[PDB]
Parts: C-alpha cells; structure tokens; sequence
C-alpha cells in the first residue's frame, strides 16, 4: 500500500497504518 | 514535504516513516 502515489486522504491512511500507537505528522504546507 | 515525495511523486516506507512520532 506504501509503495504508489498517496494524497489527501489515501496519504494520512497510509501514514496512520504506517506509524501505529507512535501517530504522526501530516504537513502538506 | 511529504505532498511532493508521496502525492506528486512514488511514496515510500523509508520516507513515510520519516513523519512518525
């Protein structure tokens, strides 16, 4: 799922899958 | 930022990772 082009909301999905009980950042500024 | 290295282009886990707490 990592390995593709990921916006907007596909994007966060990937980062929250990704990162798990650590969460995340989501910076598109 | 992560718009340009995921959205505009191929994301990876390397660089997903990058944006962990």
């Amino acid at each position: 799922f990592v390995n593709q082009h990921l916006c907007g909301s596909h994007l966060v999905e990937a980062l929250y899958l990704v990162c798990g009980e650590r969460g995340f950042f989501y910076t598109p500024k | 930022g992560i718009v340009e290295q995921c959205c505009t282009s191929i994301c990876s886990l390397y660089q997903l990772e990058n944006y962990c707490n």
